[PDB]
Parts: structure tokens; sequence; C-alpha cells
């Protein structure tokens, strides 16, 4: 399972 | 900074004349990811060819498998045409069951 | 033995092409088990090995969103490097980004990784600490300011530690008829006369899984690394790999080389010979 990017760059 | 296409083109399945396998040429070493790959039978394309989803090697570099079904022959030649921005002209190799 | 699991995200831009293009695809080991592409005509996280297909509407469904929201958090990104290194908006760029866990046989957590690249190049790595960054250059250290002040690692050591080490050990033990089965290579020597002076020997590995083999050939029982061909491990599209390793030898010294292959199916190397 993958999550959600927590932040953009 | 671009990085060349290494390509290796064979058989699933050890060949055998007159027996069912699948040709393959994997694509790897190469970025960016946009690649043109075709497989020939007698200098043809062969049609509905199929290939791997898009991944890529711990230095960045993609890879992609692109297969068929096929049955080999003595006279049939098979081989794989590849296009990518690093080359001038697109680059054949020839299917070679020793190999 | 010890197991993986691995998440590959790439994003494109494509100016004067529509809008970037996201894949996501997943693998534990050399297993492929899903993928997801923004360019599909119908957008969705779909399975990609048998034992994932029991996973319920849930698990397609949540994944399918988190790929669509991350397709928009990848195009975010594309643009702001594009400030960052002082590009223009021709050009085609790429992002990069492997993240995931590696557990042992117990299924404890050997460590974990959440890594990015920019146009092929490292850009910003958490590091094995799982608690700061390694980032490539001076771009990548306003993306490590922005990080630091947010408190991103956490919430990245917080899903490799507890979501990727949970769903790789459930992963596992739904998929252990093939996931927990090393099939050993099927090994055999070729000879190719070159001319009356010289011939190649090749040695060939096929059928095995998983990928990771080593195949060296030896002459009077000294390594030859510098003088064999070595092909790139490469897929049969049938779950297994083949690898090939070549040298050239002086005619009549064929019996004074010989080939070794270790791989986990093995439980003690092979040592082989060209059998004429």
């Amino acid at each position: 399972f993958e999550d959600l990017r927590v932040l953009s760059f | 900074i671009q990085r060349t296409p290494k390509i290796q083109v064979y058989s699933r399945h050890p060949a055998e004349n007159g027996k069912s396998n699948f040709l393959n040429c994997y694509v790897s070493g190469f970025h960016p990811s946009d690649i043109e790959v075709d497989l020939l039978k007698n200098g043809e394309r062969i049609e509905k060819v199929e290939h791997s989803d898009l991944s890529f090697s711990k230095d960045w570099s993609f890879y992609l498998l692109y297969y068929t079904e096929f049955t080999p022959t003595e006279k049939d030649e098979y081989a794989c045409r590849v296009n990518h921005v690093t080359l001038s002209q697109p680059k054949i190799v020839k299917w070679d069951r020793d190999m | 033995g010890s197991h993986s699991m691995r998440y590959f995200h790439t994003s494109v831009s494509r100016p004067g092409r529509g809008e970037p293009r996201f894949i996501s695809v997943g693998y534990v080991d050399d297993t492929q088990f899903v993928r997801f592409d923004s360019d599909a005509a119908s957008p969705r996280t779909e399975p990609r090995a048998p034992w994932i297909e029991q996973e319920g509407p849930e698990y397609w469904d949540r994944e399918t969103q988190i790929s669509k929201t991350n397709t928009q958090t990848y195009r975010e990104d594309l643009r702001t490097l594009l400030r960052y290194y002082n590009q223009s908006e021709a050009g085609s760029h790429t992002i990069q980004r492997m993240s995931g866990c590696d557990v042992g046989p117990d299924g404890r957590l050997l460590r974990g990784y959440n890594q990015f690249a920019y146009d092929g190049k490292d850009y910003i790595a958490l590091n094995e600490d799982l608690s700061s960054w390694t980032a490539a250059d001076t771009a990548a250290q306003i993306t490590q300011r922005k990080w630091e002040a947010a408190r991103v690692a956490e919430q990245d050591r917080a899903y490799l530690e507890g979501t990727c080490v949970e769903w790789l050990r459930r992963y596992l033990e739904n998929g252990k008829e093939t996931l927990q089965r090393a099939d050993p290579p099927k090994t055999h020597v070729t000879h190719h006369p070159i001319s009356d002076h010289e011939a190649t020997l090749r040695c060939w590995a096929l059928g095995f899984y998983p990928a990771e083999i080593t195949l060296t050939w030896q002459r009077d029982g000294e390594d030859q690394t510098q003088d064999t061909e070595l092909v790139e491990t490469r897929p049969a599209g049938d779950r297994t790999f083949q690898k090939w390793a070549a040298v050239v030898v002086p005619s009549g010294e064929e019996q004074r080389y010989t080939c070794h292959v270790q791989h986990e199916g093995l439980p003690k190397p092979l040592t082989l010979r060209w059998e004429p």
C-alpha cells in the first residue's frame, strides 16, 4: 500500500 | 545529460523450430523514458506487441520489456528496432538463439 | 529470506502536448503487483499479480484516489523545479521517486527508503535514519528547508515503519506460494569457435527467481572479471530471469575454464564446465 505524498517540493 | 538504451533480443524459452514461444526485446539503462521499440519478422513490423509498465533501476535508468508470441522456424529472421533521443538512426539488434 | 516492497513513480512533462503523465508501479521483490497510469482512458490502480486481486473495493478506490492526487503533486513539482533550476517552459523534464522498505526473515524492518531524482540525477533522499535529508544541490536544499520546517521526515518515517512493513508482511503471506519460492537457475555451457585460434564459452542461467544472481568464469581457479562479457539480468516474461557470461578462450584450453553460479535457490554454489 502507498500513501499520498506528504508535501510538494 | 542523457543515457542510451542497452538492447537484448531473445526468447522466453530455448528456441525449438516449430514450437510456440515468446520473442522479447528488453531495453534498459536509458534516460529519458520516451523510446520507440518495434519487433520485426523478416524486416517487417509485428503488430500488437505488448510491453511492461514503465519502471526504473537504482541508478534511475528506465527499463521496458516488449514481447510477442512467435513460432520460430529455420528461415524466419527476427529483430528488435529501437529509437531514442540519444540515437541518430534506429538501432537494429538481430535475434540470435545463442544470445 | 529477506524481502522488499518498492513503489516507483515517474512523472514526465511534455510542453505543448498536455499535462505531465504520472505512472506508479508497485513491486514486492522482483514481482510487480500494481500499476496506475494517468494516460489510461480511465485511470485506476489495477492489479498486476494474482495475490493482490483479493484486496477489496476500498483498497482499489483509496489507491486510485491517492494516485490521482499524487499526479497533481508531481505536476506542481515539475513547475517548481523549472523555477529552482532557472529553466524554460520549453523542455521536457522528469521527476522520479523510489520508496519502500526492506524486512528480514522475521518481518522486522531492515531499512526504509524515500528518494527522488530530477532528469535522472539525485535530487533529495531521506537518509537511513528516517530523520534527515541528503540534498544533491542548492535547489534541493530549498526543498530540504521546506521539508525540515514541515517535519516531513517524521511523517515518512511513520509510513515506512508502520504501513509499509505491515502491508509487505500481508502481501508475503497472501502470495506465499510465489513470493516465498525461489526458483533456481537451469544452467549450461555452450561453445562456439570464433576462428581456428579461439572459441567463446558462454555460461547460461535460465528460469530463476528472484533476479539476484552471481555468474562468473574462472581460468585455472582465478576470477576473469576483466575478460568476461556479462549481460544484464533480463526478464523472461513468465516471472523468471535469465543471464549469461561469456569468455573468449584459446583453442584447446576450454577445460581450464569453470563457470560459477550463486543463487538463493541453490543450497550450494554450482561449478560447470563445457561438456563436449
